[PDB]
RNA sequence: AAACUCCUGAACCCGGGACGAAACCCCCGAGGAGGGGACUGACGGUACCGGGGUAAUAGCGCCGGCCAACUCCGUGCCAGCAGCCGCGGUAAUACGGAGGGCGCGAGCGUUACCCGGAUUCACUGGGCGUAAAGGGCGUGUAGGCGGCCUGGGGCGUCCCAUGUGAAA
RNA sequence: GCAAACCGGAUUAGAUACCCGGGUAGUCCACGCCCUAAACGAUGCGCGCUAGGUCUCUGGGUCUCCUGGGGGCCGAAGCUAACG
């Protein structure tokens, strides 16, 4: 479940480093600098070539990655993109981003993935006044991802607060660590609030 | 004996418009005045008449040649993409509204035969009409 | 300039009183990633000799499309030999789809999304000159109407 | 609404009873072409007023006789024994088959 | 074909023969067994294999085998008839759960105990 | 990665706790309306609210080609692998194991069964000159397809209006 | 005349076969049954349209030609995976 442990000894596994756990994985490391190329022996050998369909897999395995999550509920939610009457691809870009784990993330209150879901299962994290549990909550065009009082009373939240107050939101997503919370509106996309991915190649492998 | 003379004449479209020749002769029926009334009305066909060879009421077919290409050779890019008899003598297939083709999804064109006569896909599609499906052309 | 990308080769052979001598063949395309595509059958003794210049015959035996809204116009079919493919036009949401080959291909002409099947025989060779062609025969409503306009 | 159908008259050959022999149509489910096929409905004639050839109108009713259902309308018209004369011949060529 | 040979007929649908004439699908049924013998896959191979003779909780004998090397039975076993020809034994087919009231893989193997037996290997110490 | 560190609070107990239940009935007007008194909880002190709260199960399959993942002793046409071509006839990435690696995760594999594929029973969508396949040729029976115009019926047809096409 | 099958002969390691001397079924005539066949175009019947350069059976028109159907050479367009 959402693999836990040598998490970004797999961040040189893509080639490629990330925001992933947080602190450790941005500065001058994540698990990179020091060593950036796919773990175990063989690393850098002289690679040969991934064929279309496993570039285009690989592409969307980064996808489930990056976002942390089993391709479970994640494939099912693509063909329920699929289902909605517009072009499935970058709908589902949107409506993929668009699940509150990496969503309160990149809003702020998380340094990284696994804190951001231990966290909002603790109760720790209100949407429009309702406490619940469930990272895996999609949020309409207007909430208001509030803090738990006692969350706002501790700490590391304060240091994650403190550690971005000069950060421009994701153009909708305000920050209010006025009293710790997020307002929530519209639906970005791969071009508004964009990540370094082809989408439609992940789409194009997809379904084959 | 041509109980399908209709076939006989988009057959001599692939012949003629391959051979390319000025025009080809072939016989006349209402039908076919209405066919060549489309034909050349939507921009296909250059032309069509009714002169009499031997004494007998003959039809004659102009073609539609577009600007001389070259290539390789010349074949001049022919309108008479391709041809097609649909309601064969034995497939009388009937249509009328959202059962109206595309062809090329979009452009391409058909004909029709219903009691309002002889129509096409975009022009009975308007009409909310239909009958009969007979023939289609790109 | 252009994005020079290959598709696969071949290993051909013959043998006779002096051995059993080869041959050797590569299948490129020359793409400029969006626009005009060429085809390239390099036939030659030696393996990257082959790769280069059916690279240049691809830079040689030219063709384009009418890239029409990431996609294509109409909607067509064509066979080759015994060997024929498909193709229908799609919007976005739907993507370039098509056995291997045909998607390279597509790739070096920049197609975002269209539907395009196989049938018949499978070999990859009659597929590709049956894209060629299929590719020069597509149009638009403006070379719909020089011909459908009369002269 | 009771239904009826255009049926053309067979066998005179019973007592007060005729029994009429239609043809109906219908295209093809997935092919295409239209069909035309037999199917004798039974022609409720109260003294034989009606025989061969004479085409007319046929009603289904109630249960009248075993398996006789259908009764009959106005008639069509006379001259006839072409189309019973097509039916026999057919009929002759049923019985001219055989695993003997 | 042409329209009207169509119409008539209507080309026979495909009527499939299968590859487990186990029958009452059985993908796992008795084997009683008895016999051994060996025989060879075409032509380059050579070895053993068994020949498990059934019965099923239905009927008839088979050739049925197992996973590898290291068998267990001596009769019955309740060895259940599986499903897959190689490339000999013109038949092959119908292997055994190796596990059940026998066999259970053998005692060595460290990948296909999925099959191969062994609950956990568990270093234990 | 771990180890080491700072961290929240699963599980676990303590305080509380449902909805589902307002009828029916009774009193009132008439036993008609409306209002008003009221039995009524198995589920189960359970979904859940509060407190204290502790770092606490990871396993399966593949690693020759179809496929993404290969380095090392062993095995010597012997022991095995086996969906299809094949691997061992002592330098085996295909058999054993080891390491690392790839797919997945309360899931992972293996088998039985229908179909897309498979345009391979070909309606969109087939073939019979040598690849399956044209009758031994004549012949005409039922059957089907019917040359050019005028009108008539308007069964098939087409659109339009309406019933149904339940619910899920 | 002929020839299976049949006999010896010759040949050969062997000669139930080629090469040899014979000799019947039968080949033929009658009516009848076979109802087979590489019944060969390895290609159903019907109508049409798309180059002709050239020999040829017949039919006609007073004729180097025109023409109505056949016997072939070539190969335009097009079809076949290729030969065709």
């Amino acid at each position: 479940g959402r693999y836990i442990g040598p998490v970004c000894r797999l961040c040189r596994r893509e080639g490629v480093k990330l925001y992933l756990k947080g602190e450790r994985c941005y500065s001058p490391k994540c698990a990179m600098e020091r060593r950036p190329y796919p773990p175990g022996q063989h690393g850098q050998k002289r690679a040969r070539r991934p064929s279309d369909y496993a570039v285009r897999l690989r592409e969307k395995q980064k996808l489930r990655r990056i976002y942390g999550i089993s391709e479970r509920q994640f494939r099912n939610l693509f063909e329920e993109a699929s289902k909605k009457k517009g072009v499935t691809g970058s709908v589902f870009l949107g409506l993929l981003e668009s699940r509150l784990d990496n969503v309160v993330y990149r809003l702020g209150f998380a340094v990284s993935r696994r804190q951001a879901r231990q966290l909002v299962r603790h109760g720790h994290i209100t949407v429009n006044g309702r406490r619940v549990d469930l990272p895996s909550y999609r949020v309409r065009p207007g909430d208001e991802i509030a803090v738990a009082e006692k969350s706002r009373n501790l700490e590391l939240i304060r240091q994650n607060l403190e550690a971005m107050k000069g950060r421009k939101v994701g153009p909708w997503l305000s920050l209010d660590v006025e009293g710790m919370k997020g307002k929530f509106l519209r639906l970005p996309d791969r071009e508004d609030l964009a990540l370094p991915v082809n989408e439609q190649l992940v789409i194009e492998f997809y379904s084959r | 004996m041509l109980t399908d003379p209709i076939a006989d004449m988009l057959t001599r479209i692939r012949n003629a418009t391959r051979v390319y020749k000025e025009s080809t002769d072939v016989p006349a029926s209402r039908f076919k005045e209405e066919i060549l009334r489309i034909l050349a009305r939507e921009g296909f066909i250059k032309g069509y008449e009714r002169v009499d060879v031997d004494g007998k009421p003959y039809l004659r077919v102009y073609l539609k040649y577009g600007p001389r290409r070259q290539g390789p050779d010349p074949r001049p890019e022919q309108v008479i993409h391709h041809i097609r008899r649909i309601s064969k003598p034995g497939r009388r297939v009937y249509v009328g509204v959202k059962e109206i083709p595309r062809v090329r999804r979009g452009l391409g064109i058909a004909i029709l035969s219903t009691s309002k006569g002889v129509l096409t896909d975009r022009e009975a599609r308007k009409l909310g009409v239909g009958g009969e499906l007979i023939c289609e052309v790109w | 300039d252009f994005e020079e990308k290959m598709i696969l080769i071949r290993r051909t052979a013959r043998m006779q009183a002096g051995g059993r001598r080869f041959r050797f063949g590569a299948l490129v395309v020359v793409g400029d990633r969006q626009g005009r595509v060429g085809l390239g059958f390099g036939k030659a003794p030696e393996v990257p000799l082959a790769v280069q210049k059916a690279g240049y015959y691809a830079r040689r035996n030219m063709v384009e499309v009418p890239l029409q809204n990431g996609t294509i116009p109409h909607e067509i079919e064509v066979e080759f030999g015994a060997s024929k493919i498909v193709l229908k036009p799609a919007a976005p949401g739907t993507g370039v789809i098509a056995g291997a080959v045909p998607r390279a291909i597509l790739e070096l002409a920049g197609v975002t999304d269209i539907l395009t099947k196989e049938l018949g025989s499978r070999n990859p060779i009659n597929i590709a000159y049956a894209t060629m062609e299929a590719l020069r025969q597509l149009r638009t409503k403006a070379d719909v109407e020089r011909l459908r306009k009369g002269e | 609404p009771k239904k009826v159908l255009t049926g053309v008259v067979v066998s005179d050959k019973m007592q007060k009873t005729v029994t009429v022999l239609v043809e109906r149509q219908f295209p093809h489910p997935l092919y295409g072409k239209v069909i035309k096929r037999s199917k004798k409905y039974l022609a409720h004639d109260p003294e034989e007023k009606y025989k061969l050839g004479d085409v007319v109108e046929i009603i289904e009713s109630r249960p009248i006789s075993k398996r006789k259902r259908f009764r009959v309308l106005r008639l069509v018209e006379s001259g006839r024994m072409d189309l019973v004369e097509k039916y026999l011949i057919r009929r002759q060529n049923y019985e001219s088959l055989s695993k003997r | 074909p042409t329209i009207n040979q169509l119409v008539r007929k209507g080309r026979e649908k495909v009527r499939k023969k299968s590859k487990v004439p186990a029958l009452k699908g059985a993908p796992f049924r008795r084997g009683v067994c008895t016999v051994v013998r060996t025989v060879t896959p075409k032509k380059p191979n050579s070895a053993l294999r068994k020949v498990a003779k059934v019965r099923l909780t239905s009927g008839y004998e088979v050739t049925a085998y197992i996973p590898g090397e290291g068998h267990n039975l001596q009769e019955h076993s309740v060895v259940l008839i599986r499903g897959g020809r190689v490339k000999d034994l013109p038949g092959v087919r119908y292997h055994i759960v190796r596990g059940v009231y026998d066999a259970a893989g053998v005692k060595d193997r460290k990948k296909s105990r999925s099959k191969y037996g062994t609950k956990k290997p568990k270093e234990a110490a």
